[PDB]
């Protein structure tokens, strides 16, 4: 489906998951089809050029729903800095999903234009010995496009990242469990009822993506060894690159979202401690 | 088109570098070969180099003795020959791979060849002798014991080369021999003076030996 | 290591008829999708020229008469009708495994009407003997087939020793043969005998062709 993202306050930008992944798979077929032979190598600049020429145009197609989007930030900023508004949210949210569903034929064409490019380069991939096909392009590409990312994930503890997040998600829940007592009034009780619900849905997407990230970081690390200092027959080589491309694309899309969804969660926890400034200053007077 | 240079006479155990001048095409797109053709016309694959030098293949016959290299910048192919046996004596061809999309293409373009000859043997000039008849007329010319091949033999600076029969050279010892026969009409010969022209380049010879009775 | 066996090694073919060359490989050079095999042509004193690309993948400049075929281990190069521009050594090649192996060879040969040689005898030159050598030359000029037998006879007794023979490959135009036979003696050994004779025995004649002399 789709994924809504509030990285900074006053910033909103969506990601159609099957789309981002479809694009990435064809980017890896483009590079591996180029990096195979030593001669093709120089093509990279034109491929580099093309990816930009296709990405920029997708961003234009998505930026054509800016108004419906800018109407959403308005309905979002209103609930963050305070049924009527609760139902104002769902109608505007359901309006944005329709805008993407409207530009469906618009999106699927940029999608096919890149599939028509990437496969064209893949069809063009020749072998000198189809019996004994080289795997330099696999090693070069991985070591230059995918490896940094494996290190990048192996460095940051994505588990503590969730561990720290439930600890936060817990106290706010402990706060709302005993605030509901006979206190339910003016502490913008609905804002704490909205963000906690909003933050809980964010964590579920993070926990969903981190599993996929931790998943594919094993799969990719295991699968390279099998296809690196050797020479397959074309029939296998053709397949072997696609599998690595299929597995790269997931890792990458699902990773991109884990960083976006991380940032989106803390800008949604900025508006909790700020709306907690109220609750402390409130309760500080009662002892007088 | 491709052009081979660097051949000649090496003693057994010696070394030799052969070059190939590639033209008419994008040198760094193609895989490149070396192929030898022994005097008894046998074709033996010598070496294969990838477009960007990364992949090199050698037959067990030449393993660690020969070295293939390219300079994609200068558009040149190089075969290093080291510690050579007489077995290497052959016509060394450099060749372009076809570069087929689906497949392992043939040797489409072949250079003219360069002769390598591995013999301890000494370079000696030939002795030229005009074979004249015994006191339609056929007359010969004998080229005895020279080294190495070849000899360009023409008749009367080439002008008189029609019904001529030059024969392959033969290794009788360590010196080569070839004979040639020119046929004329009984009435041509004594009157119109017919001389045999022999040139052995290694010795820098140009011998005009007059046939007379 | 793959081995490619060409059958026959040489081939006699009358003008306009069919020519058939068969290459047999140890291992299968094919795949349900490709066939890493190739035929070349080698005209005298020239590099091999690419005739057939894969199985039958004819070359831009190869006539309608040529047609290579086969798959796996057994192949066949077919030439019909054969012309004069065809006399060459034919070599099959493989690009399948690491040891790129070539075939033995198949010299095509135009079968023409049988022709008798033009036998000539030559005494040693004056400059040759003054250096101490004595080469008695006995050329044979236009013949068919390549099979010929040459006997040297000094003073009626045969000599088979000091003989150096050299044959030309089919003379493109007349499509005939020619061969030099050289009996080499010293100045002294030559000056011991009188009659030097050479006997060309060939299929065209019942009785051998004889050219002789006395010093």
């Amino acid at each position: 489906s789709i994924d809504i993202l509030q990285e900074k306050e006053g910033h909103l930008d969506f990601v159609i998951i099957p789309h981002y992944t479809f694009l990435d798979y064809y980017k890896h077929l483009s590079y591996n089809s180029i990096y195979h032979k030593s001669s093709t190598y120089g093509k990279y600049i034109a491929v580099d050029a093309f990816i930009k020429k296709i990405n920029e145009a997708y961003d234009k197609v998505k930026s054509k729903c800016n108004d419906i989007k800018n109407d959403l930030i308005a309905t979002i900023k209103k609930l963050e800095h305070p049924k009527k508004m609760m139902d104002e949210y769902n109608t505007k949210k359901k309006k944005l999903i329709k805008c993407i569903k409207n530009h469906e034929n618009d999106f699927n064409k940029i999608c096919m234009d890149m599939k028509n490019y990437g496969t064209n380069l893949f069809e063009q991939l020749s072998c000198y010995n189809n019996n004994f096909c080289n795997t330099n392009g696999i090693r070069y590409h991985y070591d230059e496009y995918i490896h940094k990312l494996i290190l990048s994930v192996k460095s940051k503890n994505l588990n503590k990242d969730l561990s720290d997040m439930t600890n936060i998600l817990q106290q706010s829940e402990l706060l709302l469990t005993n605030l509901n007592k006979k206190m339910g009034s003016y502490i913008y009780i609905d804002t704490i009822k909205f963000i906690h619900k909003e933050m809980k849905h964010i964590f579920n997407r993070i926990e969903y993506h981190t599993k996929i990230i931790n998943d594919k970081t094993k799969i990719i690390q295991d699968k390279i060894k099998l296809n690196i200092w050797r020479t397959f027959q074309k029939d296998e080589l053709l397949k072997r690159i696609l599998d690595m491309s299929n597995e790269y694309s997931l890792f990458i899309t699902s990773d991109h979202l884990r960083q976006m969804l991380y940032n989106t969660f803390y800008s949604k926890e900025k508006h909790l401690n700020n709306i907690f400034h109220h609750l402390i200053y409130v309760l500080q007077m009662k002892f007088n | 088109q491709l052009v081979e240079s660097g051949g000649g006479l090496v003693k057994p155990g010696g070394s030799l570098k052969l070059s190939c001048a590639a033209s008419g095409f994008t040198f760094s797109d193609f895989y490149m070969y070396w192929v030898r053709q022994t005097p008894e016309k046998r074709l033996e694959w010598v070496a294969t180099i990838s477009d960007g030098d990364s992949y090199i293949y050698y037959p067990d016959s030449v393993r660690g003795r020969f070295t293939i290299s390219r300079d994609n910048a200068k558009n040149i192919l190089f075969l290093q020959m080291s510690s050579l046996k007489s077995e290497d004596t052959a016509m060394y061809f450099c060749a372009r791979d076809g570069n087929g999309k689906d497949g392992g293409d043939a040797m489409d373009y072949w250079g003219q060849g360069t002769s390598v000859t591995v013999s301890s043997a000494k370079t000696t000039a030939p002795s030229v002798y005009p074979l004249a008849p015994v006191c339609s007329v056929t007359l010969g010319c004998l080229v005895k014991g020279y080294f190495p091949e070849p000899v360009t033999l023409t008749w009367n600076s080439g002008s008189l080369s029609s019904g001529v029969h030059t024969f392959p050279a033969v290794l009788q010892s360590d010196l080569y021999t070839l004979s040639s026969s020119v046929t004329v009409t009984s009435s041509t010969w004594p009157s119109q003076s017919i001389t045999c022209n022999v040139a052995h380049p290694a010795s820098s010879t140009k011998v005009d030996k007059k046939i007379e009775p | 290591d793959i081995v490619l066996t060409q059958s026959p090694a040489s081939l006699a073919v009358s003008l306009g008829q069919r020519a058939t060359i068969s290459c047999r490989a140890s291992q299968s050079v094919s795949t349900s999708s490709y066939t890493y095999f190739h035929w070349y042509q080698q005209k005298p004193g020239q590099p091999p020229k690419l005739l057939i690309r894969y199985a039958s993948n004819l070359e831009s400049g190869v006539p309608a008469r040529f047609s290579g075929s086969g798959s796996g281990t057994d192949f066949t190069l077919n030439i019909h009708p054969v012309e004069e521009e065809d006399t060459a050594t034919y070599y099959c090649q493989h690009s399948w495994e690491i040891p790129y192996t070539f075939g033995g060879g198949t010299k095509l040969e135009i079968k023409r009407a049988d022709a008798a040689p033009t036998v000539s005898i030559f005494p040693p030159s004056s400059e040759q003997l003054t250096s101490g050598g004595a080469s008695v030359v006995c050329f044979l000029n236009n013949f068919y087939p390549k099979d010929i037998n040459v006997k040297w006879k000094i003073d009626g007794s045969e000599r088979q020793n000091g003989v150096l023979n050299s044959w030309t490959d089919q003379d493109s135009k007349d499509s005939t043969y020619s061969m030099s036979s050289t009996l080499t003696l010293t100045k002294d050994e030559y000056e011991r005998h009188n009659s030097y004779t050479c006997e060309a025995t060939h299929k065209t004649s019942t009785s051998p062709i004889v050219k002789s002399f006395n010093r």
